[PDB]
């Protein structure tokens, strides 16, 4: 994340680590969105320019954490992987259109203080929310600017929403249905953007219908991070919730 | 789940953290 | 494989791997 600041204790509760078994490393973000699954980016996991193609016994998932690199004793579950899904039509090839995935934990995972899903939007919650201007909060432990610049604790940052036109116009990329954009304008004095390292994190926005959070997008692509003129790309979750849904049914809730 | 979204250190306990009013700010002007 | 103490395997100096989410278009580096 750059231009953030430390999250508080269980400020995100639904916040989980990808990481690698060997090497060690971060990988990506991610989020808790029932005690058996976990929602991520897809690239994350599957990049063939890159030779990525991760599997289930590649990885494991740390829940709960604050801190990037202590064992939180007593706080943080690390679960492995019963099943990765990896949307069928994600397009690694252009610009990451439908950049999602699901990753089945192999035991549940207990909820405590510090581990608890997110929502995930209906209709109504989407149509009310997802407008130019309103902010919505990211997290991760990605790093802290451009390519150390590696945060000690979990970083946070509240983003304002952009017209899709705006988003348009800011990249040479095709942008799809499928993504929505954040940050904020050159003009506006303030900044922030997810970072490396912040991909498959969750985009959440608190309803004021309900005063639950609810994730509407995963980090997903920029170029490069915070640039003037720039803005982050997320996947529009609820565009594809009937997928998750459809995953989930299928697969064991 | 029927208790999603909801922070046992925030919601649950009628805290609010440091920043969530920015977000309801920016719903309302 | 895991229970507590044996967790003195987990590395706690690691790497962030680098993320092509963030090199698409001008985003691109050496
Ligand atoms: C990714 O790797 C797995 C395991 O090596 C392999 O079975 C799978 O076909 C690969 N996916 C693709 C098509 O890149
Ligand atoms: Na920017």
């Amino acid at each position: 994340i750059v231009e953030g600041s430390d999250a508080e204790i269980g400020m995100s509760p639904w916040q989980v680590m990808l990481f690698r078994k060997s090497p060690q490393e971060l990988l990506c973000g991610a989020s808790l969105i029932s005690d058996r699954w976990v929602l991520t980016a897809a690239h994350c996991l599957l990049y063939p320019p890159w030779d990525k193609n991760f599997t289930e016994n590649d990885l494991l998932v740390r829940i709960g954490k604050h801190s990037r690199t202590r064992y939180e004793r007593n706080i943080e579950k690390i679960s492995m992987l019963e099943k990765i899904y990896i949307h069928p039509r994600y397009n690694w090839r252009e610009n990451l259109d439908r950049d999602i995935a699901l990753m089945k934990l192999k035991k549940p995972v207990a909820f405590s203080d510090y581990i608890h899903p997110v929502c995930l939007p209906d209709r109504e919650t989407a149509a009310s929310l997802l407008q130019a201007g309103y902010k919505g909060r990211v997290t991760g432990w990605g790093n802290l600017k451009e390519t150390k610049g590696q945060p000690s604790v979990l970083q946070v940052v509240n983003l304002p929403i952009v017209e899709r036109p705006v988003c348009k116009d800011s990249t040479r990329i095709r942008i799809t249905d499928n993504m929505f954009c954040a940050g904020y304008k050159p003009d506006e004095g303030k900044r922030g953007d997810a970072c490396e390292g912040d991909s498959g994190g969750p985009f959440v926005m608190k309803s004021p219908f309900n005063n639950r959070w609810y994730q509407m997008g995963i980090v997903s692509w920029g170029e490069g991070c915070d640039r003037d003129g720039k803005y982050g790309f997320y996947t529009h979750v609820f565009r594809l919730k009937k997928w998750i849904q459809k995953v989930i049914d299928q697969f064991g809730e | 789940e029927a208790d999603c979204g909801l922070r046992p250190l925030f919601e649950k306990k009628s805290l609010e953290d440091k920043t969530e009013r920015e977000l309801l700010e920016s719903y309302i002007d | 494989e895991d229970y507590a103490a044996i967790e003195a395997s987990l590395s706690e100096t690691f790497n962030t791997a680098a993320d092509p989410g963030r090199r698409l278009g001008e985003g691109s580096k050496p």
